[PDB]
Order: structure tokens, then C-alpha cells, then sequence
């Protein structure tokens, strides 16, 4: 249910009065709001790992979600908590993601948190994964821009 | 910019220990690949000069040092450290000449009795084999393509050395700038790198001799500056230290049982000769008496293990051995004993330490009386390593069983076989992919084909190459127990080397008898296609019979009949789905089971009563597990079944069509199942004739199935291949010789159903 | 497409011919970009012959066209060298490299 | 054929392995009470003269207290946890060799006797009755249904805490749970109780077929030589997990044993009681089975007796245990 909220309130790019369909009054709480959506989407599933396994089906939509405003604050440490726990999901890539997610380091910024992402990508628990891995290597430009 | 503004910028300081942190992990254990590929955005001289660098931000000189561990020594390391805890040796002068090795003044085993981090072993110890980093050499097209990107070791270790102790002279002075704005960033990965590079077996004796004058006064070679260790220090230092010590108290114990082994050959070597003396002057100078018989029935009426079992008891006891031997040779054995003993930790009556011993068990308690002691992996290391510094012999028994002497001349084969064996365990870890698969089954290839594995067996048993290889094979089949199978291929060339090591044994059997019920946990996800399948391998396992499948246990033929339950429910959609009709089940699946359960009794010619009692009885308790074609629950005729068979079989238009023929499954199916039923045989002739209860079993087969049909079975002839050709795809002769055996067993011709 | 400019100390005479190992203490370098590799770090120049298919063969024809003791500076066509996908997590596609070179070569 | 003209590599190892008239199974008895008494004596180190109101712990508390960490944390399973069996070991042995071997006319003395109740006690606090005693009742928790040697391990350190009386450490055990409020304890032993071994008779015909049928050749017989670990095999862990419960309730505490009746502060009730009845039912109903079997004959077979004597002093200890509930009514 938390997810189809999100769904059919992620349909607003600016939330200003594109959100002003119901008027002003709010969209005004409405960052607020999806902050802290993602910020308890966040908070269900940390040491969790039944609720970290589930979104093997739901991966490619998040990291096409990424509505670039809210996003770098909490969807991102959501990203970062369910790719610790859950190897089901780190091993269905299909290499859009990782593009997507250096365009997001080009487009945000140098961040710790978006390395560290990929050094919990690299592994899960001992066991490496060398598909991704050598994706992640060719992908960093070593025209190192 | 200069690298020193991080101190000061503190934004990017981050943001740079973490792309090393990047590129320590992307540089995973076991990817070589990557390491030949990092060394362009570094240079193994910036890595140097990082290296010897004094100013700092603090963790960057950390992440630095563990990224070179990462490249050019981690693979090293982990395949060292597989093969390190495995005691073997060829026989050289250079094993002979290995003792406890006190020289002196004729009491050093009272005294300094040596040291670790002394000269030769003899172990085997494969090499490195690093490969030169470059770039510009063209590609090749398939192969591993990297080993790991070399570097100079030597330079290096003296550079390392001479950091070493100038960073101790720096702390000596208690400075108020460390090295990084504390003592851990100083006292720090360096540790992690001499000790890898130690574990490596990179140093000379001249190097560990002067990383252990370090710690100068507790050692005092015979041949003020304080030591590492007294002084005060983190908690971090102290969990590398003792991941160094570990290290010493192996190399004592490697050297104790290399020492074990050159005793041990020159004793054996003169015990049989002497033994060959005194069988020689027993037969060939008899003057035959009693005693003469009596000493004449060891040889011919005992094998050699009880021979030197019975040996050994006399050569010693509580002066009560009863024994032939002269009482030279037993002295020099109590002399070893003795010896052996004192480089343990006994004093054996019955402050300045001068050892490894008394030292570090005075030293990790003076730690634990300093303040309390968080992070528990201290705590674990701390007591582990104390454990074993007083049940030392202890750890030496726990090694006993894992070394094993051989002979020189297959030493060249054998580095082979450890090599790929270090493949093994470098594919271990990492997920599964096609050239990891590839390089798997070329490994295994490789090794079958040496012929030591089959010259020492036991050996491998010691080892456990063969759970490894069945770790492997469930990591690569579970996790999808229906739906991820992928990779396969290498699970059947695996199989099929489990099943050869299994063959060449006695107890390879054993030693996979006790995984069997694993094994049909993971034959569950099996029966599809051809192949080295896990269930084909668990019956290869106790057809060496009449020792185990009375040992066996029940838990898993409710299980294995129990597949055959949903192999007479399920249709097999792995074969199913290639345009096939349907059918309720599948004869196939069943045809693939119950060799299993032939094999259960089979070779061990008319086989046991527990074993097959309970069988039959939970078959027919189970009706569904036959051909309901033939045993359904209610009209379900054989010979209509058969006829049914052949119909679709010589009409494939109601058959399916790859490779595979339904009717001939179909009485391939049955034929199994009747030549499994004729080696259940409730009996032979040996109790048929004194007991009433196999005439129970007998009665309750004959209830089910008649006679009259087999006959008709009999009356289903095939053509000849003469103009021209034939091919046995549909149907099969000795399918209609599998019903024989089941009507000898059961019936018996009287007079004239022979003439029949 | 090879196509070299040259600073000449040495003979300018004795070019490295076919069944020689010719040994260059080298660096890269990337069309307005920074380097990839140096044997000056290493300290092992490089010790390799011609005609091996060994290195790119961009490398080879710049080998062909010096002598000894010289000095240049190769250009290095993509198609000729790595550049269609690349030296990969090295290199990208359609590298256009450069190489500074000076040598001894023992036949 | 003889030991020699054999190859000299397989001979060696052949006599290594064989090494039983000076194998390493030979008393040492030097790592256990020089080793326990070092920690304690240290953990009193008077150069650690801090005196501010809270002694640092010991480094056998410290150990102790770290086992007990990596017992309270949460999952399923255990590891094997080799050096946490290795201390169970070292301390049961070091407060038993008070019990076992300190306790042909050995006449003792009612003085020696009351000197070597002492000799114990003090290796009861030696051993941080403090801290063991929550240890290994916390572990139980988490070891709760797998027959793990751990767990034999640490029964076995109960039974060499608890051997005479020790109402001081009982207390403190009763304390320990009336805190802790916590199912897992009693269902992990029942759990226990409802998976212990009775006699076979299948499992004995076949076992003394096999053994009938020594056939074997060299390098294939010794392996299943005895193999008499198949019908039983738990005496040292059945017998010992009886024993345990026997010897909590020794002293006629009176309120253990209603707590052993019944669980009050916590959700749901036991009654394990129940649980040793219903294992008494189906083992004395395994000895009746066996003796319809032998009663045809008039002579019974050795190892058939060989087994019934252990199959009665598993009952022995089991009717001790039941007196030692009530006994104290």
C-alpha cells in the first residue's frame, strides 16, 4: 500500500502547482511527506532481510524512480540498506543501474555514499561477483573525467 | 593540488578514502584481472612513495598499504594459507636431517632449544607465480588471462624492515606528532604487511631473526634498545600481534612434526630390517619348537598394521610388553619421546621465560591486567592462541591425522595437483560464471588423470578435497531448488570424479555414506537429464556391500520413495516440454531411480531381509509408486499396460517427438522394477525351507503380481538385424530377460512349466 | 597512419630488423589526457622483439621506423591499436595514444 | 605378508598413525589447575591498584563474560565453537578433579572429608560460580535443539559445578531465570528429552550380523572394527542430562522443584516432569520388546547383556532424578 502511495505520488515532477491539482495548502507538505516516506521505507528494513529480499522484483523500479529532489537524501540510504542484507537481489543486474547511478554521482556530486553503495555492491558476504564488478570497472572512465 | 590539503580540506580527505576503499574491494580476492588493470591509474612507484611517506591525512596511508595488499599479495596470501595447515613431505637428506635441533653446549634442549623463523622444513609449499603488470601487449581472444601484477619483493622487504624499525625508534621517544595524529596510524598496516609477506614465506632467516630482535631481550639469541611489546599500546596493535605470533607458534609445530617424520623414517627403515633378521633366523634357522610356531603366526596370520600395532606395545609399556624386540632401539624412541616432550610445554619433573611459550603466556595476561578488554575478536585471538601454548601436543594430535609422508619421485605431479587444488579453493569463494565453470572442469580434468590420486587415496581422504567438491556442487544446484539451475556441466564432470574417488577406496564410500542423505536431498533438484547425476553417485556409494546397508538407516528410503511417489504423480515437465503427450507420470524418472535401490542389493548376491522387508512394505503401503498402469486403484491390467506400450512405442504418432522413446522407458521401467523385485527376493533357499514369514513376503508378492503374464511377456519377440539394419531405441532383449531372475527366485520350475 | 616525429640524438642508422629484441624504457600517454603507463617506475624496460604481434602493431611500426639511441613521439591510430572497445577499465574505445620511447636494442 | 619388503613412505605413516604404546594419550595434567589459578591470582594483580569503588573484572571473568556475549546474540544456529568446548573442558575437569579421582582399605578420615569438601568449593568460586553459572544456563537457550557435543560440553561443566549441593549457585541459577522471564530454556529441554536414545532391536540384529560377518581384509576391517556406537550412543549425554536435572533439586529446595512443575512469571507452562515420564514409558517399553525377543531363549548373548547394562543404569539415574524431585516432599 505504502508503495502504490508512492506510485501515484511520484507522478509529480515538480510538486509545485503540477501537485496544485488539489490547490495549494498541499503541495507544500508534500516534500515533506515523500521524505519521509522514503525515510520509513528506510527505517522497516534495516536488519531486516525478509522484508530486504522482496524487491528483486521491485529493483529496476526503484532505481528508475530517483525523482532527483527528495531522493539524494533518503531514497538513496533506502538503496544503501536493502543492498547489504539481500544477495537475491544483488545478482539480477541488467547494467542500466550502475550507469544510472554514476550519472547520479556526475549529476549530484563527489559522495562517499554512492562509493560506499558500490563497495557494498562489489559483495555481500565473502562471496564476490565478478559480472557487475567488471561492469563497474570498465564504467568508472578510465578517461577519468 | 597537493595531496597534504587534505589535511585541511576534510571533504575530499573522505571522498578519496573511499574510492580506496573502491578500489580495494573491485580489486576482490581472486580478481587478477582487475589488479593487471589498476596499475594505470596508479604506478608502483606513487605506491612506494605513499608508502615511505611520513605526512598524512591518517586513513589514506592505511587504505594505501591495504590496496597493495590487495593487489599484489591477497591472492598470494589466501592460497598459501589454504595449503598452509597440511603436513606432508618427500623424503630428502634434507628431511633426515630435522630434529628437536638443541646444539650447543650438550644441553640446549634444556636450554635455548632453537627457534621459528629458522631454516629449512621441507614441507610443499606451492609458489606464487605472479605475471608483470603491462598494458600495451595486444589481447588475446578462453584463458585465465592474469595470474597477479608482480612487483620486486626483496627491496621491498627490506624497505618494509627498515620502516619497521624506524617507526619503533620514533615511538620510543613518545613523540607528540605520530605519525598521523595517533600511534595506530604508526603502529598500523605495516604489521598487516609483514605479515602477510611472512605468511608468504618472502623472508629470509637473516629478516625474521631481525624482526624477532625486535623483540630482543624475551628472545636474547646467544650470539636500551625496549622491545614493541612491553610498552603501552591500542587495542588494533594488539589483534596484528598476535595474528603475527600465530604465525610462530605454526612454524614450531610444522617443524616439530617435520622432525616427527625424520624420525620416523630412519625407525621404520631399521625396525623392518630387523624385522626381516628375525624372521630370517626364525624360518631359515628354526630347530623347530613351539616358540617357533608360535613367533611363525604373526606374519602369515596378521596384516601389517597389527604387525606393527603388536610391535609397538612390545617395544613399549609398563615393563610388561612381552617382547621380542631388543632394548636398544626402544631407548632411543624414549629418548625422542622425551625430547618431543620438552619442546612442548612441560617441564617434566617427574621471570626470564627464554621461550615463546612462558613468554606469551605471561605477556597476554599482563595485557588482560591491564584495563578491560573490548573487541571481541581480541578476546578470541588473546585465548586461542593461549590454548594452544599449553595443550600444544594436543594441537599436535589434532595434526596427526592431516600430514602424511610420502616418497619423492611424484612430487612433480603432486605441485600440479596442489595447484589446481588452489584453483579449487580460489573458485570456491566466488560466485559461479562460465569461465569459472570452464577452468573448474580443466582443473579436474587435470587432476583424475595424474594417477596419485589413485596411489594415495587416503591422502585425499585426510585432506576433504571431496567435500569441497560437494560444496561446491550444491552452491552451483541450490539456492534454486526448481527454478535456478543454472551451470550445470561441471556439476556432472564433478560427479563423475566424486564417483571415481568413491570407486578406488574402501571407505571413500564411507566417507561419502555419511553425506547420503544430503546427496538425495539435492537428487530431489536432479532427475531431469543424463548425465552424472547426485542419486547415480549416492548408489555408487554402497554397492561395496554387506558393511553399510546394514548400517544403513531408514530416513532416507521413505525419502527416496517418496520421489518415486511424485515420479508416479508428476509428468516431468523438464521433458514434457518439448511437444510429448502428457502422460501422468513419467517411466523415465522411475528408471532413473530404483538402480539406486538394485544397487542396495544387487552385487551382495541374495540380499538382506531388514533392508528389504521395510521396502516393500512401504511400497505397497504406497500403491501409486507402481505403474498405475499396471497397480492403479482399480482396473489396471500388466499385459494391457505392455500392449498399450508397444502400441505407442511402434506408433510414434502417439508418441512424442528428443533422444527419448516412451514405450521403451515404459518397460525399461518395469523391467527395472522386476529385476529389483527378483533381487528383493523375500528369501533363498537357504530359509524358504525353515521359515514361514519370508513365505509371508512371498505370498504377499504373489497376491499382487500372477503368473501367466510373464510368459506373456515372453511372447513379445523382436526382429532380426539381417536384409537390413536394426536399432534398440523402442524396444529391448534383456528386458524381457529382467523377468527370469525375479520367476527363478520366486517360483522355481517343478516339471512342466520348463517344457512350457 | 603511423606517423612519427622524431628528436635525434643517436646513430639514426641502425633501425631494430626482424628477429630482434629492441628494449625501450617508454611512457604513454593520451590524446589530451594524462598517463596510463611508465617502465620508468618499474625499472624493467621492456625487453621484447618485433614482429611478434607481441605489442600492438602501432607500437611495431613505430619500432620499425627508429634506430638507436633516437627519441620519439608515436602517434597511435585507434584501428591500428587497442581502439574499437578498448584496453578494458584501462582504456576506452577510439584511444588515440601517444608513447614516448628511448631505447637500446640488442639484437 | 611381513612389515618388510613394504615401501618405506606408506611404513612410516603406517607407524605414526600406529604410534599407541607412546601416543600423546598420556596423562599431562599441566594445563588445567596451573592454568585456572593464573587467571583469578592475576585479575587480583596488585600493580592494577586502581580502588575506584568498582573492581575491573578478571581475565576469567572477561572470558567467561565474552563467551556469554556470543551466546545472548540472536540467530537460529551455533557454530562448533571449538575453544568454548576446549574451556567447558578445562574448567569441569579442574572442579572435578576435586570430585572425580580426589573423590586398597582407603579408610578415610572424617577430617581428610571435610578437607576435600573444601578443595571443591574453593575451586567452585575459583571457577566464577559469579559468572559460569549464568554462562552455561544462557547458552541452553540458544543451543535448543541440536544434540551438539557444545552442549555436552556444557552439561558437563553443570554436573562439575553442581556436584555437592551448592545452594549458593542453585540460588543464583533460580535468580537468573525469574530475571530473564524467558521461554527456550525448559521447551529447548524438552526438546532435548523428547529426542534421547532407547534400545533398538533392528538396528541389533543388523549391527550383530555385521559383527558376525568379519570378513573384511586388511586396511578394511578396523574401520568398522567395534562400531557399538549404533543402538545407544548417548550414555555420556543422556545420562549426564538427567544428572542434571537430578542435582539442581537435590538439596530439598522446595521451591525449584515447583518451579520445575510450573512456569508462573512466564506466558506458558511445562511441566517437564511429564516429558520424563513419557521417556521412561517408551524406554521401559523398548525393554520389554527386548525381552519378548530373549525369552525364547534361556541364555542370553554377551554384547545383548552388555547392553542391558546400560540400559538399566540409564533407568538408574532416572529414578534418582524422580526421588530427588519429591524426596523433600
Amino acid at each position: 500500500l505504502v508503495l502504490n502511495c508512492i506510485d501515484r505520488l511520484n507522478v509529480y515532477t515538480t510538486a509545485a502547482h503540477f501537485a496544485e491539482y488539489a490547490g495549494e495548502e498541499a503541495a507544500e507538505s508534500w516534500k515533506e511527506i515523500v521524505n519521509l516516506l522514503y525515510e520509513l521505507l528506510a527505517s522497516l528494513i534495516r536488519g531486516n532481510r525478509a522484508n530486504c529480499a522482496l524487491f528483486s522484483t521491485n529493483l529496476d523500479w526503484v532505481v528508475s524512480k530517483l525523482d532527483r529532489l527528495e531522493a539524494s537524501s533518503g531514497i538513496l540510504e533506502v538503496l544503501y540498506c536493502v543492498l547489504i542484507e539481500s544477495p537475491e537481489v544483488l545478482n539480477i543486474i541488467q547494467e542500466n543501474h550502475i550507469k544510472s547511478i554514476i550519472s547520479l554521482l556526475d549529476k549530484h556530486g563527489r559522495n562517499h555514499k554512492v562509493l560506499d553503495v558500490l563497495c557494498s555492491l562489489c559483495v555481500c558476504n565473502g562471496v564476490a561477483v565478478r559480472s557487475n564488478q567488471d561492469l563497474i570497472t570498465e564504467n568508472l572512465l578510465p578517461g577519468r573525467e | 593540488m597537493d595531496i597534504l590539503e587534505l589535511s585541511e580540506r576534510l571533504d575530499l580527505q573522505r571522498f578519496h578514502s573511499h574510492t580506496l576503499r573502491l578500489y580495494r574491494a573491485v580489486c576482490a580476492l581472486g580478481n587478477n584481472r582487475v589488479a593487471h588493470a589498476l596499475c594505470s591509474h596508479v604506478d608502483q612507484a606513487q605506491l612506494l612513495h605513499a608508502l615511505e611517506d611520513a605526512h598524512l591525512p591518517g586513513p589514506l596511508r592505511a587504505g594505501y598499504y591495504d590496496l597493495l595488499i590487495s593487489i599484489h599479495l591477497e591472492s598470494a596470501c589466501r592460497s598459501r594459507r589454504s595449503m598452509l595447515s597440511e603436513y606432508i613431505v618427500p623424503l630428502t637428506p634434507e628431511t633426515r636431517a630435522i630434529t628437536l635441533f638443541p646444539p650447543g653446549r650438550k644441553g640446549g634442549n634444556a636450554r635455548r632449544h632453537g627457534l621459528p623463523g629458522v631454516g629449512v622444513t621441507t614441507s610443499l609449499r606451492p609458489p606464487h607465480h605472479f605475471s608483470p603488470p603491462c598494458f600495451v601487449a595486444a589481447l588475446p581472444a578462453e584463458a585465465p588471462a592474469r595470474l597477479s601484477p608482480a612487483i620486486p619483493l626483496e627491496a621491498l622487504r627490506d624497505k618494509a624492515l627498515r620502516m619497521l624499525g624506524e617507526a619503533v625508534r620514533d615511538g620510543g621517544q613518545h613523540a607528540r606528532d605520530p605519525v598521523g595524529g595517533s600511534v595506530e596510524f604508526q603502529f598500523v598496516p605495516v604489521l598487516k604487511l609483514v605479515s602477510t609477506l611472512l605468511v608468504m614465506g618472502i623472508f629470509g632467516d637473516e629478516d625474521v631473526k631481525q624482526i624477532l630482535k625486535m623483540i630482543e631481550p624475551e628472545v636474547f639469541t646467544e650470539e636500551l634498545e625496549e622491545g614493541l611489546l612491553q610498552m603501552k599500546l591500542p587495542e588494533s596493535v594488539k589483534l596484528q600481534m598476535c595474528n603475527l605470533l600465530e604465525y610462530f607458534c605454526d612454524q614450531e609445530l610444522q617443524h616439530r612434526v617435520e622432525s616427527l617424520a625424520a624420525f620416523a623414517e630412519r625407525y621404520v627403515d631399521k625396525l623392518q630390517a630387523n624385522q626381516r633378521s628375525r624372521y630370517a633366523l626364525l624360518m631359515r634357522a628354526f630347530t623347530m619348537s613351539a616358540a617357533e610356531t608360535a613367533r611363525r603366526t604373526r606374519e602369515f596370520r596378521s596384516p601389517p598394521q597389527e604387525q606393527i600395532n603388536m610391535l609397538l606395545h612390545f617395544k613399549d609399556e609398563a615393563d610388561e610388553e612381552d617382547c621380542p624386540l631388543p632394548e636398544d632401539i626402544r631407548q632411543d624412541l624414549q629418548d625422542f619421546h622425551q625430547d618431543l616432550l620438552a619442546h612442548c610445554g612441560i617441564q617434566l619433573e617427574g621471570k626470564k621465560p627464554q621461550s615463546l611459550q612462558e613468554l606469551v603466556s605471561h605477556m597476554v595476561v599482563r595485557w588482560a591486567q591491564e584495563d578491560y578488554v573490548q573487541s571481541p575478536e581480541l578476546v578470541r585471538a588473546m585465548f586461542s592462541l593461549l590454548h594452544r601454548q599449553y595443550d600444544g601436543l594436543g594441537e599436535l594430535l589434532r595434526a596427526l591425522p592431516r600430514a602424511y609422508t610420502i616418497s619423492p619421485s611424484s612430487v612433480e605431479d603432486t605441485m600440479s595437483l596442489l595447484e589446481c587444488l588452489g584453483q579449487i579453493r580460489s573458485l570456491l569463494i566466488v560466485q559461479m560464471g562460465p569461465q569459472e565453470e570452464n577452468l573448474m572442469i580443466q582443473s579436474i580434468g587435470n587432476i583424475m588423470n595424474n594417477k596419485v590420486f589413485y596411489q594415495h587415496p587416503n591422502l585425499m581422504r585426510a585432506l576433504g578435497m571431496h567435500e569441497t567438491v560437494m560444496e561446491v556442487m550444491v552452491n552451483v544446484l541450490g539456492g534454486g531448488e526448481t527454478k535456478e539451475i543454472r551451470f550445470p556441466k561441471m556439476v556432472t564432470s564433478c560427479c563423475r570424479f566424486l564417483c571415481y574417488f568413491c570407486r578406488i577406496s574402501r571407505q571413500n564410500q564411507r566417507s561419502m555414506f555419511d553425506h547420503l542423505s544430503y546427496l538425495l536431498e539435492n537428487s530431489g533438484i536432479g532427475l531431469g537429464m543424463q548425465g552424472s547425476t547426485p542419486l547415480d553417485v549416492a548408489a555408487a556409494s554402497v554397492i561395496d556391500n554387506n558393511e553399510l546397508a546394514l548400517a544403513l538407516q531408514e530416513q532416507d528410503l521413505e525419502k527416496v520413495v517418496s520421489y518415486l511417489a511424485g515420479c508416479g504423480l508428476q509428468s516431468c515437465p523438464m521433458l514434457l516440454a518439448k511437444g510429448y503427450p502428457d502422460i501422468g507420470w513419467n517411466p523415465c524418472g522411475g528408471e532413473r531411480y530404483l538402480d539406486f535401490l538394485r544397487f542396495a542389493v544387487f552385487v551382495n548376491g541374495e540380499s538382506v531381509e531388514e533392508n528389504a522387508n521395510v521396502v516393500v512394505r512401504l511400497l505397497i503401503r504406497k500403491p501409486e509408486c507402481f505403474g498405475p498402469a499396471l497397480r492403479g486403484e482399480g482396473g489396471s491390467g500388466l499385459l494391457a499396460a505392455i500392449e498399450e506400450a508397444i502400441r505407442i512405442s511402434e506408433d510414434p504418432a502417439r508418441d512424442g517427438p528428443n533422444r527419448v522413446h516412451l514405450g521403451h522407458a515404459i518397460m525399461s521401467f518395469y523391467a527395472a522394477l522386476i529385476d529389483l523385485l527378483g533381487r528383493c527376493a523375500p528369501e533363498m533357499h537357504l530359509i524358504q525351507a525353515g521359515k514361514g514369514e519370508a513365505l509371508r513376503i512371498r505370498a504377499i508378492l504373489r497376491s499382487l503380481v500372477p503368473l501367466d503374464d510373464l510368459v506373456g511377456i515372453i511372447s513379445l519377440p523382436l526382429q532380426i538385424p539381417t536384409l537390413q539394419p536394426k536399432m534398440s531405441a523402442s524396444f529391448v532383449p534383456d528386458h524381457k530377460a529382467s523377468m527370469v531372475l525375479f520367476l527363478d527366485r520366486v517360483y522355481g520350475i517343478e516339471n512342466q512349466d520348463f517344457l512350457l | 597512419g603511423v606517423e612519427i616525429e622524431t628528436i635525434s640524438p643517436g646513430d639514426g642508422r641502425t633501425f631494430p630488423k626482424k628477429g630482434q629484441t629492441c628494449v625501450v624504457h617508454y611512457t604513454g600517454m593520451l590524446q589530451n589526457g594524462k598517463k596510463f603507463d611508465s617502465s620508468r617506475d618499474r625499472n624493467k624496460p621492456f625487453k621484447f622483439r618485433i614482429g611478434k604481434q607481441e605489442v600492438i602493431k602501432g607500437f611495431e611500426e613505430g619500432a620499425a621506423q627508429m634506430s638507436l639511441g633516437q627519441r620519439a613521439k608515436l602517434t597511435c591510430t585507434p584501428d591500428v591499436a587497442y581502439g574499437a572497445t578498448g584496453h578494458p577499465g584501462v582504456i576506452p574505445p577510439n584511444a588515440t595514444l601517444i608513447f614516448d620511447v628511448e631505447l637500446l636494442n640488442l639484437e | 605378508t611381513p612389515l618388510y619388503n613394504l615401501p618405506t613412505h606408506r611404513a612410516c605413516n603406517m607407524f605414526l598413525e600406529s604410534y599407541k604404546a607412546a601416543w600423546i594419550l598420556t596423562e599431562d595434567h599441566s594445563f588445567e589447575d596451573r592454568m585456572i589459578d593464573d587467571l583469578s591470582k592475576a585479575g587480583e594483580q596488585e600493580e592494577e591498584e586502581e580502588e575506584v569503588e568498582e573492581k575491573k573484572p578478571d581475565p576469567l571473568h572477561q572470558l567467561v563474560l565474552h563467551f556469554s556475549r556470543t551466546a545472548l546474540t540472536e540467530k537460529s544456529k551455533l557454530d562448533e565453537d571449538y575453544l568454548y568446548m576446549a574451556y567447558a573442558d578445562i574448567m569441569a575437569k579442574s572442579c572435578h578433579l576435586e570430585e572425580g579421582g580426589e573423590n586398597e582399605e582407603v579408610e578415610v578420615s572424617f577430617e581428610e572429608k571435610e578437607m576435600e569438601k573444601q578443595r571443591l568449593l574453593y575451586q567452585q568460586s575459583r571457577l566464577h560460580t559469579r559468572g559460569a553459572a549464568e554462562m552455561v544456563l544462557q547458552m541452553i537457550s540458544a543451543c535448543k535443539g541440536e544434540t551438539g557435543a557444545m552442549v555436552s560440553s556444557t552439561l558437563k561443566l553443570g554436573i562439575s559445578i553442581l556436584n555437592g549441593g551448592n545452594a549458593e549457585v542453585q540460588q543464583k541459577m533460580l535468580d537468573y531465570l525469574k530475571d530473564k522471564k524467558e521461554v527456550g530454556f525448559f521447551q529447548s529441554i524438552q526438546a532435548l528429552m523428547q529426542t534421547c536414545s532407547v534400545l533398538d532391536l533392528n538396528a541389533f540384529e543388523r549391527q550383530n550380523k555385521a559383527e558376525g560377518l568379519g570378513m573384511v581384509n586388511e586396511d578394511g576391517t578396523v574401520i568398522n572394527r567395534q562400531n557399538g556406537e549404533k543402538v545407544m550412543a548417548d550414555d555420556e549425554f543422556t545420562q549426564d542430562l538427567f544428572r542434571f536435572l537430578q542435582l539442581l533439586c537435590e538439596g530439598h529446595n522446595n521451591d525449584f522443584q515447583n518451579y520445575l512443575r510450573t512456569q508462573t512469571g512466564n506466558t506458558t507452562t511445562i511441566n517437564i516432569i511429564i516429558c520424563t515420564v513419557d521417556y521412561l514409558l517408551r524406554l521401559q517399553e523398548s525393554i520389554s520388546d527386548f525381552y519378548w525377543y530373549y525369552s525364547g531363549k534361556d541364555v542370553i548373548e554377551e554384547q545383548g547383556k552388555r547392553n542391558f547394562s546400560k540400559a538399566m543404569s540409564v533407568a538408574k539415574q532416572v529414578f534418582n532424578s524422580l526421588t530427588e524431585y519429591i524426596q523433600g516432599p
